[PDB]
RNA sequence: ACCCACUCGGCACCUUACGAGAAAUCAAAGUCUUUGGGUUCUGGGGGGAGUAUGGUCGCAAGGCUGAAACUUAAAGGAAUUG
RNA sequence: UUCGGGUCUUGUAAUUGGAAUGAGUACAAUGUAAAUACCUUAACGAGGAACAACUGGAGGGCAAGUCUGGUGCCAGCAGCCG
């Protein structure tokens, strides 16, 4: 109908969210790596120097 | 309301007040 | 030239004349009144428990169209009473009545944040544990 | 025409006995419960109610006094909830 | 109730911390010397505006003034010393013209790197780290030692270590070991 | 790209012929400045950016008919500043359009020393302000290497301007960028209009580009 | 009593910005980031509120002095186009 | 001549090798009034080097998404605008 239960009850996109689970990663260096890996991806590795650097572009 | 107004009402709650202090005076 | 005196031995008017008008200030007047100490609910107090009386819920202001899930907490300090605000989504669950919760500011130098009205006090722990903590399912309610 | 929608797990029907200011309204539940009915979202400017206006309204268990309606009825859709008298029926609201 | 020993702080963060043009030239000065946070760039920065804050308060008072000889001439010495200004320019002037990547250049780490024992910056900083460099037979297992003119010619691998001539290690150890046995 | 400037003002005319070698010249004698081309020949070099991008709004009778202001800020880090603010229909079109103006309105600038002279000037000479709208600008010198102590609109154009060490303090409604822009451009410009001891003594008055080349002037 | 010229003082007025302002405008609202002639009073967002209380004056009306709790993201000024 | 050797370098790949090292344990000795602990150092101690770095945020202010799914003025977010 108008609403799917009560309305007011607190915690309901939280509860009725679709748990899903974490995906495992290999591990992201941490530290003086993680900084070097920044300075890599940004200052010698130019990826779309067209407009602006646009770190993390949407795919679409 | 026009501030005139709001203090002529302040006068009269004034007024009650008054007469009220003075009769329990 | 200006409203204030120049002369060498004007030393004492000006600084009674800045004394004088220091009080326009809000800071500066609740300061020296310390009214803090004597009418705000927590005398200058970033933190204080509380137990909770009941468990209402509060609408919001025109623009904005919900009901924030709130608690009326009687502090333990003084015994006043006070609205405050159960933060994050399915945490008004995790406190239960008649539990000592810890109320901290709500961030607004004591006033009403956004479109809750009438509050002015978060929720941080509730019997002893953090909501925080609960939230992610990182500790569980003592239950006692 | 619509298809009227019946109460499930905590929402129940009531009846405006007198509408308030400031978006409040004063619904008795048919549970002997002389409610505080709050008009709420969907609701707000988009369907006028007035006073006797049969009513739906979820309630808040955290919180009794208080209940926030959702749906109203158009007066006959009322007339099907008589007949199949999930509301009690002693009382008379006509024209 | 003992006296006490004064702990100081040794940075400052800026006040505007999201600066797009001042974040990007952050992480280039920290991936051009393998510096591991930006607090390292804070604390050159720190280091550098008390010696500007120095030479300015030298610069205000009068030419010829003993407060003036005496300080600025020994601020003068000592930066020579370091080795981050440069012989040709001890006039106390050019000492507020001294940047940031001036005291970066001189760390240990991109010392080991330009003596090129190590080829790569953060090969020196590890190799710093794993304590294999000794500035005169004391080794130094600290990233930022401030290399200074004087003793720059006296860095190599320590003898405890295995380039400096010892004992391989762990892992080739035990690979003999295991060559010896099977 | 293509570009023929045929010159129609002689001073256009004389810079066309190759007569006048440097913009010195040019800010001299006051000379008015009307072809943007005059600036492109004298300054190969004039890098600029896009200050600001602001849509406003006329309320007409039906909707509300937007155009956008941009705040161009133009220049070679050597002595030289323009601040154009145009407003078009399209933002492209405002910022062709603001980058014209700015080169139009370049300025020269006084750049001086904070305390004694050992190389180039890093500062401004003397302390200068400027006052647009409410905003004003203070310029005050600053010794060596002491950065740009501006706001970031403020150090971007003292950075096209080529000064490198300056102090700077600010009050009004700063809020507003082009009445900001607009002061610090202001104070930069006056700072060629402060009398110094350094520059007390007349000159010859050399006579005016136009008056001693008058003649390849007026296309015949 | 007029007419012409000048001067002192007064209510004023026209033009203008070469000065000042957020502007409307001001010959002072100028000589203020190039900030200091002397001096008195007043204001520190809006509301609550010129309310309560306490003094004090008044026959009375009311005058003078005069907050806070709390609430609020604006209230307000000038001007532009509709 | 399309090439194209990559002639010269710089990254991305659960491919793949050899090194170095502590954080930990621990003979000792130093340390200490006696002991910890630190400095030194035997013997062990890295492959997913699981010896696994979090805390906040991704509309603006303010660096970083108009990607996917969920909820649809609810739940909630939001210091302010939203
Ligand atoms: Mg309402
Ligand atoms: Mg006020
Ligand atoms: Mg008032
Ligand atoms: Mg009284
Ligand atoms: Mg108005
Ligand atoms: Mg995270
Ligand atoms: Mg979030
Ligand atoms: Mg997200
Ligand atoms: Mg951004």
């Amino acid at each position: 109908g108008k609403v799917h239960g009560s309305l007011a009850r607190a915690g309901k996109v939280k509860s009725q969210t679709p748990k899903v689970e974490k995906q495992e990663k290999p591990k992201q260096p941490k530290g003086r790596a993680y900084k070097r890996l920044l300075y890599t991806r940004r200052f010698v590795n130019v990826t779309l120097t067209n407009g602006k650097r646009k770190m993390n572009p949407s795919p679409s | 309301m026009r501030a005139k107004w709001r203090k002529k009402r302040t006068r009269r709650l004034k007024r009650k007040r008054r007469k009220v202090r003075a009769r329990s005076k | 030239g200006k409203g204030k005196p120049r002369g060498l031995n004007s030393a004492r008017k000006l600084r009674v004349h800045r004394r004088n008008n220091r009080w326009a200030e809000t800071t500066y007047k609740k300061r020296l009144l310390g009214t803090a100490f004597k009418s705000s609910p927590f005398g200058g107090s970033s933190h204080a428990k509380g137990i909770v009386l009941e468990k209402i819920g509060i609408e919001s202001k025109q623009p904005n169209s919900a009901i924030r899930k709130c608690v009326r907490v009687q502090l333990i300090k003084n015994g006043k009473k006070v609205t405050a605000f159960v933060p994050n989504d399915g945490c008004l669950n995790f406190v239960d009545e008649n539990d000592e919760v810890l109320l901290a500011g709500f961030g607004r130098k004591g006033k009403a944040k956004g479109d809750i009205p009438g509050v002015r006090f978060k929720v941080v722990k509730v019997s002893g544990v953090s909501l925080l903590a609960l939230w992610k399912e990182k500790k569980e309610k003592p239950r006692s | 025409k619509r298809e009227l929608i019946y109460k499930e797990e905590g929402q129940e029907y009531a009846q405006i006995t007198k509408m308030l200011g400031n978006g409040r309204v004063e619904a008795s539940c048919f549970d002997g419960n002389k409610r505080m009915a709050h008009i709420r979202g969907k609701l707000r400017k988009k369907v006028w109610m007035g006073q006797g206006d049969i009513i739906l309204v979820s309630l808040r268990d955290f919180q009794d006094d208080q209940c926030d309606v959702v749906h109203k009825y158009n007066l006959d859709e009322a007339r099907t909830l008589k007949n199949q008298g999930e509301l009690p029926e002693n009382a008379k609201i006509n024209e | 109730p003992r006296a006490p020993r004064t702990y100081s702080k040794t940075y400052s963060t800026p006040k505007r911390p999201y600066e797009s043009a001042r974040l990007d030239a952050e992480l280039k000065l920290a991936g051009e010397y393998g510096l591991k946070n930006k607090r390292e760039i804070y604390r050159i920065s720190f280091q550098l505006s008390k010696i500007r804050r120095a030479a300015r308060d030298l610069l205000t008072r009068d030419e010829k003034d003993p407060k003036r000889l005496f300080e600025g001439n020994a601020l003068i010495r000592r930066l020579v010393r370091i080795g981050v200004l440069s012989e040709d320019k001890k006039k106390l002037d050019y000492v507020l013209a001294l940047k940031v990547e001036d005291f970066l250049e001189r760390r240990l780490q991109t010392q080991v790197y330009k003596l090129g024992l190590a080829k790569s910056v953060h090969h020196a900083r590890v190799l710093i780290s794993q304590r294999h460099i000794a500035v005169g037979k004391q080794i130094v297992n600290i990233p930022s030692f401030m290399v200074r003119l004087e003793s720059e010619k006296h860095i190599d691998f320590a003898r405890t270590s295995p380039f400096g001539g010892a004992r391989p290690g762990r892992v080739a150890r035990k690979r003999a070991a295991a060559a010896g046995g099977e | 790209e293509e570009k023929g400037w045929v010159p129609v003002t002689k001073l256009g005319r004389l810079v066309k012929a190759g007569k006048i070698s440097s913009i010195e010249e040019i800010f001299l004698h006051s000379l008015p400045v009307k072809e943007f081309q005059i600036i492109d020949q004298l300054l190969p070099n004039l890098k600029d950016e896009v200050m600001n991008i602001k849509p406003v709004q006329k309320q007409t009778r039906a909707g509300q008919r937007t155009r956008f202001k941009a705040v161009v800020v133009v220049g070679d880090s050597n002595g030289h500043v323009g601040l154009g603010i145009k407003t078009a229909k399209e933002v492209a079109g405002a910022i062709r359009a603001g980058i014209i103006i700015a080169k139009l309105s370049v300025i020269p600038i006084r750049r001086g020393y904070w305390g004694t002279n050992l190389g180039q000037p890093h500062s401004l000479a003397t302390k200068t302000s400027g006052k647009c709208g409410s905003v004003s600008v203070r310029l005050i010198p600053a010794p060596r290497g002491s950065g740009i102590v501006a706001s970031p609109a403020v150090k971007k154009l003292m950075q096209l301007a080529g000064v490198e060490d300056v102090y700077t303090s600010s009050t009004g409604s700063t809020r507003t960028l082009e009445n900001t822009l607009k002061a610090a451009f202001v104070a930069i410009g006056n700072t060629y209009g402060f009398l110094t001891p350094n520059l007390w003594e007349v000159q010859a008055l050399t006579p005016s580009p136009m008056d001693v080349y008058a003649d390849y002037a007026t296309a015949s």
